[PDB]
């Protein structure tokens, strides 16, 4: 945002955030199989408790 | 004096207060393009050489 101006450097922008949203969708999805992995876990202790 | 397109001169610029806004004021200078960067940011930004 300093050395383009905006106008010439949305693509940019764009790019960067569809990476990170890319790469953040990646972590919430291993976290949900993650969870469920840890709900199956705490159902198997509880069920033995 | 200029040199042909082989055999060109090169300059080493550092240590100086860099001023860009005398370069595109003037009128024959038609032809302006810029690579990864962008001439209304010139004056604000800092090189390493």
């Amino acid at each position: 945002l300093s050395r383009l101006d905006p106008p010439e450097a949305e693509v940019q922008i764009d790019r960067l955030i569809t990476g990170r949203l890319q790469s953040l969708q990646t972590y919430v999805t291993q976290q949900l199989i993650r969870a469920a992995e840890i709900r199956a876990s705490a159902n198997l202790a509880a069920t033995k408790m | 004096r200029f040199a042909s397109v082989y055999a060109w001169n090169r300059k080493r610029i550092s240590n100086c207060v860099a001023d860009y806004s005398v370069l595109y004021n003037f009128a024959p200078f038609f032809a302006f393009k810029c690579y990864g960067v962008s001439p209304t940011k010139l004056n604000d930004l800092c090189f390493t050489n």
